């Protein structure tokens, strides 16, 4: 597999890719990679490249807490989409190290949570979802330096930011050109 | 003619396992036709079913209450979830059940217009609370129990025997057996 | 007209392999129609079946006992599990079986409202004990054996011959052959 | 004859879950036939459906307005999306709904001639804006609300109760229940 | 009317490839109907089949012996396994076969109530020995051969020609051809 | 009788979504039968369809022009691609459409005898140019537009409104609505 | 009655897309029945088909030539491959086609008894040469062209227009359109 | 397979992941990994990362007994869900080494056991299930320092704990922040 | 896998192939390869070989921004099709290093964007598409040295260029013969 | 995989096999192998073994241009079929190095191009096909030393050449016997 | 894969197995193995073990010509079936090195060619088949030392030879016993 060979070679360069879904399987794979790189050498940075439509809110939070506990700066890059949890992660990189490429598109929006189980369970999953989402909005407000009211006004609409706008808004610190 | 058709001639609607929105329309068509054929004659509805979609069973409920002819209901076998509303909905004095009949009060399952809204969890949970409210309210109007009581039982999947169903207000009588030997 | 329809004209219900809840409703529809056509004439039910869902077979049982016309039962071939209850349920003096008929007393299988409750193991095991209790109780009422005896035999999958079925109380007579040469 | 056919004899069209372009043609065939049989007698259309293709529901809309006989509409259950246009489209004074009826104003889904044009995104987005414009315009003509108001509600998936539907201009009356006891 | 239905009018039952328990019930329904229509007139059963389930073919066997009308049997083509019992079962003097008919005595295959007992090997092997015993016993009663002889031939898949079938006691006559040129 | 059959009695052909070569034969059978029943009475063809195979729609076109009875055409809903030819093909003065009708002029899709010739690209591209030529030519004969004009519009997927279709020569009149209130 | 059945009453056979050996038998059954009903009245066969199996189309060819009633043939749409033989096969003076009809002379495809002979390549290639010889020979007998000429055109997939088909000897006349305005 | 490569590299760092199901297959894989790491070096700790909805009660018990017999401390982390058996395992780590990340969600609940076999077998499986579940509750009471009555009152309801609540309750000893 | 073995050996020669689709999966694989080669040695060129019908516009832009940020010249070759995004990439190689083989076929055209989601989402995706496409045309005008008006006149038609024409137009700097 | 192992060992002997299809996937694999071998050592020959029914005309041209640009002689062998593009390639090997085995069968014929897309696209694909095919015929005339008129007279018929005839015609320089 | 591992180890012992089909895929795999072994060391023999029902005549000829050009003796063994092309190959080994095991079964018969394509193509494939088959019979006559008339009399019948008969007939030089 050329695809897996390339990613192992990149993992040794301390580069992690998030290319899709942010579901429970992807979150566990990324959490494992962050923990592994930090374990191998905590004195060095990890670069996370994001090109993803997003996914489950709980999966994105698992990745986020792993990024935080890992004792190493994590740089993040929007190299296409950083949508929903893809944005959350992008914005969660450390300060001065959040980047977007010029044609990157950043979507601050909310996950849908997802409906499973019996009517009795659906009614409960919705409460846990509302709680997680409230925390997602608090954190985006802190990551971007915005009032939480703006985060809600924008996340509840399908509002896309251009890379230049994402920088002005506070999701991104720098645009990478050459 | 085969039964079912003989039953229709006798003004009997037999509500079975076919509880899809598609079949709810057949039950409503049968009620509308029997009323026009003779508005002053009772319609008997036999119920033996594992619930069904709540939205379409409420459509039947309104048709049953709309219709001028008395509708009497007989529970044979099952009257699960939502079918218990239709059972309770028959004209008072005419709700009946056989001794091994079981009436199952359950929260309604998710159905109806669940086409693919983005916020499915917030929306569908809202639909669920609305459906639960209608089931609790509708049973309270037909059973005499406060909707709050019904909720406590609904949340625990309470299953009523034909006799308990009288005490709970769904059934007016439990049908006797006729032993000839 | 094809047989089955000729049999219905003669007030004969033929209960076969179609033992789904969906078909239980057809048997009940046939019993309800034959009773209204003429309440004073016997209904003959022929039984040849590999059991079926217990819940829907109990719904048939209550309909059979509800109906005023005598129902006589004839076992052709099989009367497995739950069909043995329906066989025993016919009017006393009219339960009959052919010599190579086999009546199989088995615990009822799991069916009915098994929609997807979370605690499926605690709930379904509870449904099983309830169903076993009804089968044992119902057979005791129609066979004369204590429910405790029936349980001991049920738990061992006891299979009765047409003659043993008389001794066990399910069959009143074993039908003779009519050899013309 | 089975209901549905008895309903047709009584000049009743029952619009259900079959909302494909293929079935839209059946509704139009029924309207064309009822008008020719007797142009001076009302046609009743019962509506219980989860919307459907917009293009074919507009074809029904024009047929309904083309036909000389009054068409009255009754909402049973659902009148989602596009079916709300057909509900509003009945002759004024004759739009009716049952109390648990729900009218759902939604943007129309993508259907019709979406065969495989290369620029599907530019073309289909254009079809969507055209369909939204027709839904908003058509409801404004039949409800009295400005198309701009309808758009604001359409964009938020507003769901109307049978009573709200009167205030919104879709329903002229909400049908009473007839309780005999 | 199509043949088969013309054959039924003439009191002819045609037993073919449909040898499932589900179809055994149709054969029994046909025998029960022909007897009630006229108990004193012969029923002809044509047999052309690759055996079938033993349990349901024994149910047919008892029905054939139960019925008062003589049943004559004609083997066309095949009378494999279990169908040979039904062929032998016709009234003596009336068992017939065409010259290229083949009667195949085989051990019965495993079928009937094989629902999923845990000890399937001990139980099913027991069912097999019981079924073999019934086939051997039943043929001995209708062929004159000791059951022990039948077992020796059964175990070797002996296939009988129409003439050998007379010597073996299954067929009383082999039907002549009627050559007109 | 169901509509469609009532429509046929009234000499109405309803052309819907079934636009396969297999159904083109049904339309031709209907035209041939209506002409023989009464050559002097108009045939009304209702059109609501997403085009179809070009080859079989041209077969219908020739049948329509062959037939002595006037054929009038009404567009309900869609008249895409090739159906626009059949719409234009009705007798002049009798081509009609409802206001939300859409006539879509498109290049014909690849169908007909495309069985598996080796040089599929050279051959099928040749069939496409031939089919485009027939569509352009046929519409020019019935619309008054030069075939060269039609080609320019065809190549751009031009969609005509019921009113534009008059200006383009496909429709003679746009049908009025009949509002009774 | 539906068309097709009305067409049969008028002695019209409509040969469509169903060109399997299984349907060839239906065409032959129709020809045999129409001849016995009235041997002196013409049979009209309408042809609109993408060829078919050669073996079964030759079986139809012989039936058409066997039958005493004149058979006239009309090509609507397609008369591909083998159907062109059946088109040419009609009684001279009565082979007709509509202007956009296309007659396609092709080598016959491989079908018939191709059950699984070991040397499939030598055998099937031999069947192909035999089938080509019959098509070429049969058309020569009905078109006037030497079989050698037909082969040269057959090998190049020559497609004839309705007018070219007259020059090639398949069609005697090209049917006129009847424009009433 | 990048996924398996990353987990082998982590297994060498004595890190084990439980990312799903806790079914018999997962339990056997985890039991094998715990036994392997303890066999390689019993003087060192094993870190178990949990992000799982839970599963069969018997599968969770197999993992638990393996965790106990292995002669090495096992640290446990809730890095998303620790639900049902996922909680049992989390709580079963050693004392002072049970951790949760701030957005972790801990669900003390019961497994459903699962219904298989004939009616005769179902009626028996239910007794074995009731026995195992009673032991699960006894052990959770011991792990958290609660009366067994509270464990039952909470496990019989779909009661989710936030990471902060899970610590107060006794499932978790520490919350990991950075 | 001979196919993957050959590509790994070529990746070590700093050669990258784009043989199909340019979908999100392909773009992420190519982005990973460009980043890897630049990380291994930024003093050397990367050769990108293109034989592709093209794909999603956003996928092509992700590849393009990665090509630009990577600190190394990228040579591009049309070795069959360079259609739609395949052309965009071809034209985006650096100046003096864009090549076509004599029987290469270059199609400047537009992607279709793609329709997914509810009618409400489709209407939004179309705006983001129109914005990305406008940037694609601006960049092609800059890459080829054409007025943007010609880029639109040609990209809105299915206009194929022969390799010789593609050079005259400015997509290609040189034709490779031997 | 024995099959892939054998081909890698042969690739190291500078032997490339074309055993099927000549579709876009096969052409990209062969182009990659030719480029790889030439990159490893341009002073040595590459031997291409052909046993293929042929395929798409554009795929065959991609392989051909790669064969030409690669700075190394390519020997070609017909070791069964060399049909359609399989013949084009065979004939395109260098002079003095085109070989056929005695029971080889060479079919000069044309590809069918292939019909895809809407009627509007089919009508366009056909023009590009006609152009490519005209070039295929010009090149076969040059490869074999025939008038283009004979190439067309023979390629438009299903005319098979025996290995001996293929040599006389100019497709093959030598027949290999032992 | 134990199966592929065993065959690679055997290939290094210069042993090749033909265990099935002799279709185009198998012929290309065997041709590749013969060429590889001869390339590695042409001074040594190759042993070909045959246990195959046979297959396409053109596939068998590709293998045969490869066996002949390879500059090394090839020994052949019938170790079960050597049917149709399996016999052709067996008989084509060099003289003094064709072997059969005692319970080997040799079937001289003809392939069926196979029917594909339109009626127009089938009629042509049959001529190429007849030509190849005539050469197969000439070669079997030469391999066995029989008149071609006997080869045809026997190959057109399903005539099986026992290993002892196959030797007398000339397909096999020796029977291997121990």
């Amino acid at each position: 597999s050329l695809t897996d060979s390339v990613y192992e070679r990149l993992l040794s360069e301390r580069i992690i890719f998030l290319g899709s879904e942010v579901n429970d399987e992807i979150a566990n794979r990324l959490c494992a990679q962050i923990l592994l790189l930090a374990a191998e050498d905590a004195s060095k940075d990890i670069s996370l490249y994001i090109n993803s439509p997003g996914g489950s809110i709980s999966a994105g939070m698992a990745i986020y807490d792993t990024m935080v506990l890992a004792p190493c700066d994590i740089a993040t890059y929007a190299m296409g989409m950083a949508a929903s949890m893809g944005e959350f992660l992008l914005a969660a990189g450390t300060k001065g190290k959040r980047y977007a490429l010029p044609h990157a598109r950043i979507l601050m929006h909310q996950p849908l949570g997802g409906v499973t189980g019996s009517a009795a369970d659906i009614a409960i999953q919705a409460e846990q979802f509302a709680v997680i989402k409230k925390e997602m909005f608090r954190l985006n407000a802190e990551f971007t330096g915005q009032p939480i009211e703006r985060i809600e006004a924008d996340s509840d609409r399908d509002r896309w930011f251009t890379a230049a706008e994402a920088l002005e808004y506070g999701f991104v610190d720098h645009i990478i050109t050459r | 003619s085969n039964p079912y058709n003989k039953l229709f001639e006798e003004r009997i609607i037999f509500l079975g396992v076919q509880v899809d929105d598609a079949s709810a329309n057949d039950i409503m068509a049968q009620l509308l036709v029997l009323e026009s054929l003779d508005p002053d004659r009772d319609i008997t509805m036999y119920i033996n079913s594992p619930g069904g979609g709540f939205t379409s069973l409420m459509a039947i409920y309104d048709t049953m209450q709309y219709v001028r002819a008395d509708i009497q209901t007989v529970c044979l076998g099952q009257a699960a979830s939502a079918a218990a509303v239709l059972l309770a909905a028959g004209t008072p004095g005419k709700r009946m059940a056989l001794p091994n009949a079981r009436v199952l009060i359950h929260q309604p399952s998710l159905s109806g217009v669940i086409q693919g809204q983005f916020s499915d969890l917030e929306i569908q949970a809202a639909e669920i609370e609305r459906m639960r409210t209608l089931m609790e309210t509708t049973l309270a109007r037909h059973t005499g129990k406060d909707a709050g009581v019904i909720r406590k039982d609904t949340d625990r999947d309470k299953i009523l025997t034909a006799e308990e169903a009288k005490d709970y207000g769904i059934i007016d009588t439990v049908l006797e057996y006729r032993k000839l030997s």
